[PDB]
């Protein structure tokens, strides 16, 4: 926060530890009703605050820095629609007599 | 969830306290400390899932039945020992605030009321609601979807002997109502009478709904005859139970203690019953209380006059002698085994809450009840009173005792002691202050037993109650008109002892020190500056008119009252000369035990409320008496402790060291720079100076005793110098990775160079970890901002600093370096690795190696404070051998 490591009550400077690489990783964010954020990914490093005062000499990479275009996102769309049933549902079954 | 049942078995015999029924309250207390937040009133978590809406009150019936069968029962040790433990488990497994929900072996007791003579004033209202009652239930069939059939068939699922009343038999009118007819007896029986205050008396159009609310009292009568039903219907049924002998019913359990889901059964004609005598209109005449809150503190007052009253006998006997057999000694030993642990367990758990008000912000549901707190309050006075002059008297359990005042000393706001509340307990803290002010006064006189205990009870505790008013930040509605009087009369009276030069009041200085410190934080007059005294509205003489300070005699300005504390203007140079002019404790022994506990009480030193800052206080004096700005305070305290330290490196100052360590927190809100800078720069360098020599002396010797002495020293210096230098920089650094400064880059080496020096100096590391278990130096707290033990300083301050040392240097020939480095232990010496700092000039990074070059030496160029100094030839091979050599000692720390 502001380049400063926020704290855990324990006294750890990492908010999560031994976490499983698995499948991958994506910024991510939410926001509440009536809220604005402002979401810098790091394509240009001018642009970039507190960076330097954390990260730059750590050896962490801005996100999309030699990226020739923006990184495009996606936005959960709250528009119902109709969906097949899945299989795996755990509350509904439909079969096929 | 499923040994709810199991609970229900265990309440029958577990309180009746057999031989047998031991080990099951020792598997309560473990299933109890178990499950901990799925037994409360919010959600714990869904590992087991959340408690039922009156397995609280199962809980809190098997605490009363427990603590009943305690009360007045046999002292035996081994009887209790193992469920005392379960008492406190039991009562941190509930919550206080709305303890139980639906509030309202076993032999259910019925009511004695056929013996007594029934009225009958009223029969038009008791035959009419009879039959009301049959022709509701009547009425319920129509909603149910039924008809009503007039012969008697058994396909029909209603009663089928219901007919039209032209061709209804009254059989079994005449039968029907004699539950109706005993619960009138029952009432009747009860305390609550039935006036006729109104003039009056198969399908019933009105009907008898229970959905509409009413009064609590009136609602207490439902509730009462509903607990009368389920009752007469428990004896009923355990009348042919008793005959198996073995097992119960799942509800013959009382109508407290059963479930709200099964209560509904005579809730709801209790009341319907509730809502046909309010259509009657007949007159019926006989919060935090309910709570575990405040209502076991009820019982704690009813506990704590008997214990106050039989400790004031067996004082007055012990004054006189001696009784061979005390009237009461098993409730003696009651409380003493019972009440502190469960107070200080009880206290100590929920304390979250009980300085909670609707007001404060807090996480915890706070009790919003006066007397809840006020009574605690009382407490406080109290069981000061039970050890005032007492505390060895009180017996073993005095430490006991005085921990859990401590405790209680924990969560206390104003806003329930002093801000709001009765007189009486209001005058009883205020006595409190002026008792311990004027044994203070006495001691303090004296030494210029009533001393122990003050040092055993009052001094320490006193200290916690001046230093949760401070962080609670109350002392301004804390410490006023009587209260802001003891504090003064307090306050010149610690200072006072101050002049005196004896030996046994050398232990004590450090705690009076502490205390002093302690009620300058919270002192919210400013007495420092008596002066400008009148402007700030705390100020008994702004607060309280001339005519209400004269019925105390208060004199023009407080330091009228008491001139024992100097004013600032000169105070502050006093000691800044006389400590930087004698430089040594042996030569000035008293000053170091007496004006250094002052200078300890002026660390709290606020300048938020003065010119810097604007003063919460403005409002209330537009001159505010804070005017103090220059840092020279905390740069003549770095003075003096340099001075100081090297002039008696060899005097074991550990203590005072200690303290020192711990001596000038809000440093950073003061920190200017420029003087740090030329005050840290030559202090760690002799520091470093002399720590060359003590390794150099070490490695000789070793190639004894001397050069451990001169590490013990060393080790005691670091971390007495090392926390307040971290945290000049913890805000300095981001300055300086922003524009590079250069005494930033040099003290980089400085920090690198003791660290080096401690991983070469093997005892160095020894001797740091025996300072470390020594003077039990708390390294964490410093790594902590408030805002073996692999957490030392000399490795933390280069996990602090390395972003200054490495954002310095550009190329990477770092890695060139680490090989030398290796071969350092594939025996290559320091004159090796010249060489290898000759030949490194040949290889340099380039931009156009990696992509990610571009951008690191685009911003490494776009620096402002970027210089070719350091890219120049001579430099280059310097820095980057600094930087290989930290790192060299960092990545041999790092491996395990």
């Amino acid at each position: 926060l502001n380049g400063e490591v926020l704290m855990s009550d324990s006294g750890s400077e990492t908010a999560f530890r031994e976490i499983e690489i698995g499948d991958g990783f994506l910024p991510v964010c939410s926001l509440g009703p009536g809220q604005v954020g402002h979401l810098n990914l790091g394509q240009d490093v001018s642009s970039l605050r507190f960076f330097a005062i954390c990260g730059l000499q750590e050896g962490f990479e801005p996100f999309a820095i030699n990226m020739q275009r923006p990184v495009t996102t996606w936005f959960s769309k709250s528009l119902p629609q109709f969906e097949p049933v899945p299989p795996e549902h755990p509350h509904y079954e439909v079969a096929r007599m | 969830s499923m040994l709810q049942h199991l609970l229900r078995r265990l309440v029958f015999d577990v309180p009746i306290l057999n031989e047998f029924a031991k080990m099951p309250l020792k598997l309560l207390t473990n299933h109890y400390e178990r499950c901990w937040k799925y037994y409360c009133l919010p959600t714990g978590w869904a590992n087991f899932g959340v408690t039922s809406e009156e397995e609280l009150h199962l809980t809190r019936k098997l605490f009363w039945g427990i603590f009943d069968s305690l009360a007045h029962k046999k002292y035996d040790q081994e009887l209790y020992r193992m469920a005392m433990p379960c008492l406190c488990a039991i009562a941190g497994a509930l919550p206080p605030d709305y303890v139980d929900a639906s509030y309202s072996n076993f032999d259910p007791r019925p009511v004695e009321t056929l013996n007594v003579i029934i009225p009958e004033k009223l029969d038009s209202f008791i035959n009419k609601f009879a039959e009301y009652t049959h022709e509701k239930w009547a009425f319920d069939k129509i909603q149910n979807n039924w008809s009503y059939g007039e012969n008697v068939d058994e396909e029909l699922k209603t009663h089928p002997m219901l007919r039209p009343y032209k061709t209804f038999s009254e059989k079994d009118k005449e039968i029907y109502r004699w539950p109706i007819k005993e619960s009138l007896k029952a009432m009747i029986a009860w305390e609550w009478t039935i006036e006729k205050a109104r003039e009056g008396e198969y399908n019933p159009q009105p009907p008898d709904l229970s959905g509409v609310t009413l009064s609590r009292e009136l609602q207490a009568m439902a509730e009462q005859l509903a607990e009368n039903y389920h009752n007469t219907w428990g004896r009923k049924k355990k009348q042919e139970l008793e005959a198996k002998g073995g097992g119960t019913h799942p509800l013959l359990v009382p109508y407290d203690t059963l479930t709200a889901k099964e209560k509904a059964r005579d809730r709801e004609k209790a009341q319907e019953l509730l809502k046909f005598l309010q259509m009657n209109g007949y007159a019926v005449t006989r919060s935090i209380e309910k709570r575990f809150a405040f209502g076991f503190l009820q019982q704690l007052l009813r506990w704590m006059d008997i214990s106050q009253e039989f400790i004031a006998h067996l004082e007055a006997v012990v004054s006189s002698g001696r009784v061979e057999k005390s009237p009461h000694e098993q409730e003696i030993k009651f409380f003493a085994k019972i009440l502190l642990p469960l107070i200080n367990q009880y206290f100590t758990n929920h304390c979250l809450y009980f300085l909670s008000t609707p007001a404060k912000v807090l996480g915890s549901g706070g009790h919003a009840s006066n007397k809840e707190k006020e009574m605690i309050t009382s407490l406080f006075c109290k069981l000061a009173a039970l050890v005032r002059h007492r505390v060895s008297l009180f017996g073993t359990d005095a430490p006991a005792v005085v921990n859990c005042l401590h405790i209680l000393a924990r969560s206390l706001d104003a806003r329930t002691v002093m801000k709001s509340g009765p007189e009486i307990v209001k005058a009883g803290l205020r006595s409190f202050f002026e008792s311990a002010s004027e044994d203070i006064e006495k001691m303090v006189e004296n030494l210029r037993q009533n001393l122990t205990y003050t040092t055993v009870a009052l001094l320490p505790v006193l200290t916690t109650l001046f230093q949760h008013i401070a962080q609670h930040q109350f002392g301004d509605d804390v410490i006023l008109d009587d209260v802001q009087v003891s504090c003064y009369r307090t306050l010149c009276s610690i200072y006072s002892l101050g002049t005196t030069k004896n030996t046994y009041v050398e232990k004590l200085r450090p705690a009076l020190g502490e205390c002093l410190a302690r009620l300058a934080a919270a002192m919210p007059v400013a007495f420092l500056e008596p002066q400008l005294n009148e402007y700030n509205a705390c100020s008994v003489y702004t607060s309280k008119s001339p005519r209400e300070r004269a019925i105390l005699g208060l004199p023009n300005s407080v330091e009228e009252m008491c001139p024992d504390i100097p004013v600032l203007d000169r105070l502050m140079a006093d000691i800044g000369g006389l400590a930087e002019s004698g430089a040594r404790y042996t030569e000035m022994p008293h000053v170091i035990e007496i004006t250094l506990p002052m200078l300890c009480s002026y660390l709290p030193r606020w300048w938020e409320r003065g010119p810097e800052a604007p003063p919460p206080a403005l409002p209330a004096g537009a001159p505010p008496p804070c005017t103090a700005v220059t840092s020279d305070h905390l740069n003549s305290l770095l003075g003096n402790i340099l001075r100081i330290i090297v002039n008696n490196l060899g005097i074991d100052e550990a203590t005072w060291m200690k303290r020192l360590a711990v001596f000038a927190q809000p440093i950073v809100s003061r920190a200017r720079p420029e003087l740090l800078h030329s005050h840290f720069i030559p202090t760690i360098g002799r520091l470093r100076k002399r720590a060359g020599k003590v390794v150099a002396e070490e490695e000789q010797l070793r190639l004894e005793l001397l050069v451990r002495d001169e590490f013990s020293v060393l080790c005691r210096d670091l971390y007495a110098l090392y926390p307040l230098l971290i945290r000049y920089v913890d805000n300095n650094r981001a300055h300086w990775l922003t524009e590079p400064n250069a005494n930033a880059e040099e003290l980089f080496r400085m920090v690198g160079e003791i660290f080096i020096y401690w991983s070469k100096s093997h005892n160095f590391k020894r001797e740091e970890q025996n300072f470390v278990v020594q003077n039990e130096i708390n390294n964490m707290s410093f790594l902590t901002a408030d805002s073996s033990v692999q957490t030392s300083l000399i490795v933390a301050t280069l996990k602090k600093m390395l972003p200054i040392g490495l954002n310095m240097c550009a190329p990477t020939d770092q890695d060139l370096i680490m090989l030398a480095k290796t071969r350092y232990a594939l025996k290559d010496t320091d004159e090796e690795v010249r060489e290898f700092l000759q030949n490194n000039l040949h290889l340099q990074g380039k931009v156009e190696g990696s992509p990610s070059l571009r951008w690191q030496m685009a911003l490494y160029r776009g620096l402002p404070g970027r210089e070719e100094d350091a890219d120049d030839p001579e430099k280059i091979v310097r820095r980057v051998q600094e930087v290989s050599a930290v790192l060299y000692h960092l990545e041999q720390t790092e491996h395990p």
